């Protein structure tokens, strides 16, 4: 590996609009390979990844019935968190929910993630042990004494031992040519000229994977990551990514200065001059 | 409480005149989930634009992404309206070609 | 796989 599954499910209140949104989607390293919307005809989970279709009907049954469960359950906290905070009901409210878990090269758990976010805000965290809660406030507090008079954690903290990685070792298997690929970064420097003096460059990092990757320029030795110009890494549409950076440069001088692109299909950083 | 939208605007491939490409809008850090992103071409609203699923990063802030097919030209713009909360007027926001 | 919230906040 190594390598990660994830679930970001997200659910919004929706005052005098009906019942609130569930969305739920599910990745696997930087590639997105489930989903299920609520507002979707005949909601389901429904495979986002050619290769997630290799999978039969009970799979996808069941995955459909937890998150039908998932719904239930949000209307209600998100009816019980707005008593806790004392909030009107007019108003919408945001729960968020994040759970999966990241996989040693041995294929082992190496580390479990169960969050909770209301309002956009933190609102309840398990904790590395797997086996404590880390509540955001007071009203989290009477969430966390409900949980552990349950015993969710237990459940939970098996979960991620067993299943995601059992799963996440087959999800892997079933999109090997895709999720096991890399694909390096294509990078060139593009001159704009700005003023009579200076000079926009900019390097590109075009169809890499997987999403994490290091753009940089130096000027002699400099490190400028702070007076560079830099875009949050964005995707492509085809399962790649882009990104640049920008540096203003004095004119005769444009080669004074080196970008550096650093990914995981490069063996060995790249760099760039112009002229 | 309230994130601004982060909006780029910028296509699959480089582009060039008369060749089919994608068109894509990534708004991202936003918050509330409540959003409404639109594609636009020469002002008029873009009608077949499709959206991948919403889903936030670790900080909690929400992404999304719209697309579209699209054959760039050196005479039609193309731009992504986005109407969020944290503002006060909907931001919108033309692709450059060195963008 | 999708995994269920059990008890509620």
């Amino acid at each position: 590996g190594p390598h990660s599954l994830r679930y970001f499910v997200t659910a919004v209140s929706r005052p005098g609009l009906g019942e609130p949104r569930f969305i739920a989607v599910g990745y696997v390293d930087d590639t997105q390979f489930v989903r299920f919307d609520s507002d979707a005809d005949n909601p389901r989970f429904e495979p986002r990844a050619p290769w997630m279709e290799q999978e039969g009907p009970e799979y996808w049954e069941e995955q459909t019935q937890r998150a039908k469960s998932d719904e239930q359950w949000f209307r209600v906290s998100l009816r019980t968190a707005q008593r806790y905070y004392n909030q009107s009901k007019g108003g919408s409210h945001t729960f968020q929910r994040m759970f999966g878990c990241d996989v040693g090269s041995d294929w082992r758990l190496l580390r479990g993630y169960q969050q909770f976010a209301y309002d956009g805000r933190d609102y309840i965290a398990l904790n590395e042990d797997l086996k404590t809660w880390t509540a955001a406030d007071t009203a989290a507090l009477i969430t966390r004494r409900k949980w552990e008079q349950a015993g969710d954690a237990e459940y939970y903290r098996a979960y991620l031992e067993g299943e995601c990685v059992e799963w996440l070792r087959r999800y892997l298997e079933l999109g090997n040519e895709t999720l096991l690929r890399t694909d390096s970064p294509k990078a060139h420097v593009t001159y704009h000229p700005r003023s009579q003096v200076d000079v926009t460059l900019r390097c590109w990092a075009l169809g890499f994977y997987p999403a994490d990757i290091t753009l940089t320029w130096q000027l002699n030795g400099e490190d400028l990551t702070q007076d560079m110009e830099l875009v949050e890494t964005r995707p492509a549409g085809d399962g790649t990514f882009q990104k640049w950076a920008a540096v203003v440069v004095p004119l005769g001088k444009e080669q004074n200065y080196t970008c550096h692109v650093h990914h995981k299909g490069l063996p060995e950083p790249l760099t760039l001059r112009w002229k | 409480i309230q994130k601004t939208p982060q909006i780029q605007v910028y296509s699959r491939h480089p582009p060039e005149n008369g060749k089919p490409n994608i068109l894509n809008c990534y708004v991202t850090q936003f918050h509330p989930p409540h959003i409404e992103i639109q594609m636009l071409k020469n002002g008029k609203k873009i009608p077949k634009v499709e959206m991948s699923d919403m889903s936030f990063s670790k900080d909690w802030s929400f992404y999304i992404l719209a697309h579209t097919e699209f054959t760039p030209t050196e005479t039609d713009t193309y731009a992504c309206r986005v109407k969020h909360d944290s503002m006060a007027e909907p931001k919108t926001v033309y692709w450059d070609r060195d963008m | 796989t999708y995994q269920r919230t059990r008890a509620l906040v």
